[PDB]
C-alpha cells in the first residue's frame, strides 16, 4: 500500500526509445555479425534526430533454437547496468525481423579501430584504458554469476568521449543452477565458431572439467595479445589449436598472468584491476591517443 | 567513496530496519533527502538479506541465519510489501528482491514447502507480480518471481483457474518484445508443466481460452503466431489433452484456418502447421463438416502434399507423415 499511483506523471519527463520500426531511418551498414544473419545499422532516432544502432536478424532464417538463444541476450541485457557494458534502448519486431536498438558508438569497435589505421596493434596506454574498462564490466557481470565468453576486441565498443563498452552479451552463460551457483558449468558456446582463438584451453576441452569466470581471464590476455600486434594468436591455425594453447615489463606480466593454464592460478578481475599495468592511468586522454582516427558526429487456393 | 567498517546485524533487525524505511518510501509527503536515506537503507538491508540467504565468494548461508530470517519475513508481511512496493525500490534493488524471494520459495523442510503455504494465505502475491508486465520497471523482475511461482503446482492453480490468467493474451503481444517474450514463457510453462492441472484447465475453459487462442493465431506479430502455432502443435499431441484435441479437431473453422496456414508465406509457419494439421486427417471419426472439407479439396490436398516442403530432405517423420496423409485422403470415399 503506497502512495506513489501518480508515477506515470512523476516521470515521463525526461529514457526508453519507441519501441516501433518506423521511428528509425536506417543509414549505412556499420558492421555484420550473429554467422552473418545481423546486420547493424547506424540510425536516425526520428523523433530527436539522435544517431544509434539497430541491429537486424531475419528470424525466418533462425532454427527455434536460434530464437531462444537470442530471447536470452535480451533477458541478460536487461539485468545488467554497467558504465561499460552497452546499453539496450529497445527491442521489438519489425515485422519477420528481430530489431535491437542500442546506443551508436562513434569510435566503432577495438577492431575497426585496428583495421581503419592501427593496423600493426595499438599504443600500450591506449590497451591500459581499454583493458580497464573491460575488467570494470566483468567485474560487475562476474559478480552477477555470470561468465561472458567472447571477450575481444569487436566486442569492445568507444564512444564520441572515450568511454568503453564491453558487448558481446549474446554468448553470457549463468552458472546459477537450481538457484545456487555452481563451481563450474559444461556448456560448450553455442554459435561461437570464429571466437574459439580467445577461448580458454578449459572451454575448449568439452567433456573435461568445465570453467568459472577466470575463463574469460584468459581471454582478457588474448584480446591484449590482438590488441598490442593487431592479430589475434592461433588465426588460421586448424580446430586443433587446443594443443599450442596447452611494450613495458608490467605488461609482460600481466598478460603472462591471464594466460596461466590453471584457472586456480589465474587473479580475478577485480584484484587484476590492481595490477602494475594499469599505474600508468579517461574520456579525455583516449580520444586523443586515438588519433589520427576521427569519428562522425504453386496450386490454385483452397475452396470452403 | 570514504570507505567505513559494516558493523553486523541480526535477520530481526533487518527485517525491521527494511519495514521501517520501505514505509518512509511508500510516503509521498517527504523531503528528498529523507527519501533519498530511505532509499539508500532499502538498497542495504536488502544486500544483506541476500548475503544471509546466498552468503558470499568466502561464506556459504549457516541455517540458522536462514531460518530466523525466513521466519521473520513471513511474521512480517514483507513478501507482499516489497512485491506491493517493487516500484518504489532502486536497479539492483529490484533485482535483489526477485533473488530474495526465488531463494525463500524454494526452502524445504522435509517434504513440506513453507513459501508456497504462506503465498497461499496471501494470493493477491501472485496477482501483484502478473499485474507487473504492464509496468516496464518492474516487468522483467516480476516475471522471474512469477515464473518461480508457478513451479508450484498450487501457485500454478490459482493463476490459471483466475479472471487475471487471460490479460496473458495481451501480455504475449506487447511490442516490447524483451516483455512480451518473457511473459510467452511463463504462459508456455503454465500450460505445460504441471500437465493434469493443464488438462483440467483447458477441459473446463476450453471455450474462452480456444476463443482467445485464436487470436494469436491471427497476430499481425511475427513470432507470436510461429511461437503460438508451435504450442498449439504441442499441446493436441499431448496425451494428457487428448480429449481437449478431439474436442478442437472437429471443427470446421480450425480446419480452415490451419489448411490456409499452410499456404502463409513463412516457410517455418507454413511447417507448424503441418503439425496440426496432420491430426485432423489421421483421424478415424471425422465429423461431416470435417470430411465435406477433405472431400473437397481432396485433389488439391494430394497435389499440394506432394510438392510441399520437398527440400526438407531427411526429416524421416515428415516424409512419412505426408506419405500417409496423401494416402489417407485418396482413400476417402462419397457416401
Ligand atoms: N553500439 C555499436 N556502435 C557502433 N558499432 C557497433 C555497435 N554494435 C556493433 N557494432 C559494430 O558491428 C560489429 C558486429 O556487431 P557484434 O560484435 O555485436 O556482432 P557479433 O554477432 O557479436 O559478431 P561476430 O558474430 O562476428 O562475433 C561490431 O564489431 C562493431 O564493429
Amino acid at each position: 500500500a503506497h502512495h506513489h499511483h501518480h508515477h506515470m506523471e512523476n516521470l515521463y519527463f525526461q529514457s526508453s526509445f519507441l519501441p516501433e520500426g518506423g521511428c528509425y531511418e536506417l543509414l549505412t551498414v556499420i558492421g555484420k555479425g550473429f554467422e552473418d544473419l545481423m546486420t547493424v545499422n547506424l540510425a536516425r532516432y526520428k523523433p530527436t534526430g539522435e544517431y544509434v544502432t539497430v541491429r537486424r536478424i531475419n528470424l525466418e532464417a533462425c532454427s527455434n533454437e536460434m530464437v531462444t538463444f537470442l530471447q536470452g541476450e535480451l533477458h541478460v541485457s536487461k539485468l545488467f547496468n554497467h558504465p561499460n557494458i552497452v546499453p539496450y534502448r529497445a527491442t521489438f519486431i519489425a515485422d519477420n525481423e528481430l530489431w535491437v536498438v542500442t546506443s551508436f558508438m562513434a569510435y566503432g569497435s577495438a577492431k575497426d579501430l585496428i583495421c581503419t589505421h592501427f593496423m600493426d596493434g595499438m599504443n600500450e596506454l591506449a590497451i591500459a584504458y581499454i583493458l580497464q574498462g573491460v575488467l570494470k564490466a566483468l567485474d560487475y557481470i562476474h559478480h552477477m554469476g555470470y561468465v561472458h565468453r567472447s571477450v575481444k576486441a569487436s566486442h569492445i565498443l568507444i564512444s564520441v568521449d572515450g568511454k568503453v563498452y564491453l558487448s558481446g552479451l549474446r554468448s553470457n552463460l549463468s552458472m546459477i543452477s537450481h538457484g545456487q551457483r555452481q563451481r563450474v558449468v559444461h556448456d560448450f558456446p553455442k554459435y561461437s565458431v570464429k571466437v574459439l582463438p580467445w577461448l580458454s584451453p578449459e572451454v575448449l576441452q568439452q567433456n573435461l572439467q568445465g570453467y568459472d569466470a577466470k575463463s574469460d581471464i584468459y581471454s582478457v590476455g588474448i584480446t591484449a595479445c590482438e590488441l598490442a600486434n593487431g592479430h589475434v594468436p592461433f588465426k588460421d591455425m586448424p580446430a586443433t589449436q587446443m594443443l599450442l594453447e596447452k611494450f613495458s615489463p608490467h605488461f609482460h606480466h600481466f598478460v603472462e598472468q591471464c594466460l596461466q593454464r590453471n584457472p586456480d592460478a589465474r587473479p580475478s578481475a577485480s584484484t587484476l584491476l590492481n595490477h602494475s599495468f594499469f599505474k600508468q592511468i579517461a574520456s579525455e586522454a583516449l580520444p586523443e591517443l586515438l588519433r589520427p582516427v576521427t569519428p562522425i558526429t504453386e496450386v490454385d487456393d483452397w475452396e470452403f | 567513496p570514504f570507505p567505513f567498517g559494516k558493523s553486523h546485524k541480526s535477520p530481526a533487525d533487518i527485517v525491521k530496519n527494511l519495514k521501517e524505511s520501505m514505509a518512509v518510501l511508500e510516503k509521498q509527503d517527504i523531503s528528498d533527502k529523507k527519501a533519498e536515506k530511505a532509499t539508500e537503507e532499502v538498497s542495504k538491508n536488502l544486500v544483506a538479506m541476500k548475503e544471509i540467504l546466498y552468503g558470499t565468494n568466502e561464506k556459504e548461508p549457516q541455517t540458522e541465519a536462514v531460518a530466523q530470517l525466513a521466519q521473520e519475513l513471513y511474521n512480517s508481511g514483507l513478501l507482499s510489501t516489497l512485491v506491493a512496493d517493487l516500484q518504489l525500490i532502486d536497479f539492483e534493488g529490484k533485482k535483489d528482491v526477485a533473488q530474495i524471494f526465488n531463494n525463500i520459495l524454494r526452502r524445504q523442510i522435509g517434504t513440506r514447502t513453507p513459501t508456497v503455504e504462506y503465498i497461499c494465505t496471501q494470493q493477491n502475491i501472485l496477482f501483484m507480480l502478473l499485474k507487473g508486465y504492464e509496468s516496464p520497471e518492474i516487468a522483467l523482475n516480476c516475471g522471474i518471481m512469477l515464473r518461480e511461482c508457478i513451479r508450484h503446482e498450487p501457485l500454478a492453480k490459482i493463476i490459471l483457474w483466475s479472471e487475471q490468467f487471460y490479460d496473458f493474451f495481451r501480455y504475449v503481444e506487447m511490442s516490447t518484445f524483451d516483455i512480451a517474450s518473457d511473459a510467452f514463457a511463463t504462459f508456455k510453462d503454465l500450460l505445460t508443466r504441471h500437465k493434469l492441472l493443464s488438462a483440467e484447465f483447458l477441459e473446463q475453459h476450453y471455450d474462452r481460452f480456444f476463443s482467445e487462442y485464436e487470436k494469436l493465431l491471427h497476430s499481425e506479430n511475427y513470432v507470436t503466431k510461429r511461437q503460438s502455432l508451435k504450442l498449439l502443435g504441442e499441446l493436441l499431441l499431448d496425451r494428457h489433452n487428448f480429449t481437449i484435441m478431439t474436442k478442437y479437431i472437429s471443427k470446421p473453422e480450425n480446419l480452415k484456418l490451419m489448411m490456409n496456414l499452410l499456404r502463409d508465406k513463412s516457410r517455418n509457419i507454413q511447417f507448424e502447421a503441418f503439425h496440426v494439421f496432420k491430426v485432423f486427417v489421421a483421424n478415424p471419426n471425422k465429423t461431416q463438416p470435417i470430411l465435406d472439407i477433405l472431400l473437397k479439396n481432396q485433389a488439391k490436398l494430394i497435389e499440394f502434399l506432394s510438392k510441399f516442403q520437398n527440400d526438407r530432405t531427411e526429416d524421416e517423420q515428415f516424409n512419412d507423415e505426408k506419405t500417409y496423409l496423401v494416402k489417407q485422403i485418396r482413400d476417402l470415399k462419397r457416401p
